[PDB]
């Protein structure tokens, strides 16, 4: 990471809010609805047919809160982002064989989820800030492939 | 491809934009230049400033292009090959850059159309910009 | 797109392959499964072994598909939409994976056709596989 | 890196050869001929019109030997690949603004250049080995973006 302190605030303050319980789902959900191929990793979640089936899917919203959880963490551990995600890396890499790419996607939809929920306040700069975290997180995960 | 539904989901989402469309281009650009600075090595002659009558100007253009596209959805190739040639052949635009923009475009739309940015549209919409990029880069394939 | 030249450069490069075409598919697959192991989470039911009468088998198939494609170059969409549906809709194939394969395919061709793998062809050829992937993923757009 | 020792040999031995003077060019060249957009970074090299103009272009073959040079290095410094490329990172990143992607491309064509020149000996496994270096190098370069 890095984040101008001017950038932390934007991230820190605009994140303090967040319907943590809902947003995690909004991301993971929209993910499996926008980039279908990811559903390959969640057949074991019930009907993911239409998006209305995906969104209201309990199994999803449940995974979402954790996905978001893992961020909350990474957000307050930018100092050492790689390591914090060591387990997760192993889990999505040498164990789940997910493509580093799909990590840029979840962070990108998430950013959209944020772009959504907060709307107007999600200034280009605030984005440019999250856009940094999202990546910095997509990389830590990526770690275990080299 | 773009199903008869995405084409309805796009059109609507765009229609629900209006004159703001232009203003949204410029904003999407700013987001991109700030978010993905790598992309700035294409607009040196531009003052990528926050209020640049240039960024604001290009928006109006990019916007009308995406619109020209939403209007000739069942046929953007023969519409944008005008740009395809430019973007491909002349400007030599790194393809990835069509992703990044296409992203900020959605992040932007998301931050202005809260009511209709349903996951359904979102996905539908992505594909659209995806089909646009595809064509804009088709003169690479 | 694919210019009237790439289509000549492809065809030739393919023609200069022959029965080996099938054998080249299987090899390209092995290269991929070894080079980009991530891709293996698609063939669990396959014994990705070095001599697998399965990998060798799929090759014959992938090969004839790329050929079916080289034959209907001026029209692969209506040819592969058969696969597009499968690869897209059914198998849910991560698009990047069409890059990796398309790579090993060229690395493979490069290691067997030294005389004609001119940069001209190489580029021409890439585009081809690029156009193939594009179509195979077009049922995503 | 990592490279099973079984993997080093393949890399170490099959690399001992290499028409070092020619190959560097074969890569950088084919690069600017296969993925044109990269020519944006070498307008200052003379006619890059047709590929026959690109290949025989002295300015190119000259840059190629160095590109290959930088590998030779990275090859004998896998232990610390990131750092060795610190300068280069700065040069291709915060100074030349090249997309991390284009680094996967140069290593990929290079692999093809190798796939070419050595032909049959470039076994899938030997590739899988270089495919590791090529990446491990594409990353070090990438470094300065986070
Ligand atoms: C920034 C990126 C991502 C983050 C933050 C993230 C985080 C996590 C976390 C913390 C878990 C919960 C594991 C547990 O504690 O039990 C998890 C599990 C999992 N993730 Fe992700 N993930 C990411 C992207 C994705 C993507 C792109 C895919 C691939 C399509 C994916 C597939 C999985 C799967 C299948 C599990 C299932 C866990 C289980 O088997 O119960 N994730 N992820
Ligand atoms: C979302 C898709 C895009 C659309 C619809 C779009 C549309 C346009 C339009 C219509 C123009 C004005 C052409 C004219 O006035 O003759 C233009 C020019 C240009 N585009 Fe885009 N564009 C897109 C993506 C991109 C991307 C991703 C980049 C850069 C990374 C880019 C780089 C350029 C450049 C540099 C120019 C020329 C700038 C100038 O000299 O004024 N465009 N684009
Ligand atoms: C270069 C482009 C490719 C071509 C032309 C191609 C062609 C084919 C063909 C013709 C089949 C046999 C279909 C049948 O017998 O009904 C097939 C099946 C399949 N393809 Fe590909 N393919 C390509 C790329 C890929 C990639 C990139 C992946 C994986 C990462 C992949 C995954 C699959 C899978 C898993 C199957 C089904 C396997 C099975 O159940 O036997 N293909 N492909
Ligand atoms: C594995 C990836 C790559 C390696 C090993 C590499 C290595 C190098 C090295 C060592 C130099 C010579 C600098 C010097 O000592 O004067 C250099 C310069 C340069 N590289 Fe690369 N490079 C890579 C990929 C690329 C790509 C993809 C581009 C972007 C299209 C590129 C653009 C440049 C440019 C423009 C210079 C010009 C130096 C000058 O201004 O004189 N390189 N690179």
């Amino acid at each position: 990471v890095h984040l101008t302190p001017e950038e932390k605030s934007a991230v820190t303050a605009l994140w303090g809010k967040v319907n943590v319980d809902e947003v995690g789902g909004e991301a993971l959900g929209r993910l499996l609805v926008v980039y279908p191929w990811t559903q390959r990793f969640f057949e074991s979640f019930g009907d993911l047919s239409t998006p209305d089936a995906v969104m209201g899917n309990p199994k999803v919203k449940a995974h979402g809160k954790k996905v978001l959880g893992a961020f909350s963490d990474g957000l307050a551990h930018l100092d050492n982002l790689k390591g914090t995600f060591a387990t997760l890396s192993e889990l999505h890499c040498d164990k789940l064989h997910v493509d580093p790419e799909n990590f840029r996607l979840l962070g990108n939809v998430l950013v959209c989820v944020l772009a959504h929920h907060f709307g107007k306040e999600f200034t280009p700069p605030v984005q440019a800030a999250y856009q940094k975290v999202v990546a910095g997180v997509a990389n830590a995960l990526a770690h275990k492939y080299h | 491809v773009l199903s008869p539904a995405d084409k309805t989901n796009v059109k609507a989402a765009w229609g629900k934009v209006g004159a703001h469309a232009g203003e949204y281009g410029a904003e999407a650009l700013e987001r991109m230049f700030l978010s993905f600075p790598t992309t700035k090595t294409y607009f040196p002659h531009f003052d990528l400033s926050h209020g640049s009558a240039q960024v604001k100007g290009h928006g109006k253009k990019v916007a009308d292009a995406l619109t020209n596209a939403v209007a000739h959805v069942d046929d953007m190739p023969n519409a944008l090959s005008a740009l395809s040639d430019l973007h491909a052949h002349k400007l030599r635009v790194d393809p990835v850059n069509f992703k990044l923009l296409s992203h900020c475009l959605l992040v932007t739309l998301a931050a202005h159309l809260p009511a209709e940015f349903t996951p359904a549209v979102h996905a539908s919409l992505d594909k659209f910009l995806a089909s646009v990029s595809t064509v804009l880069t088709s003169k690479y394939r």
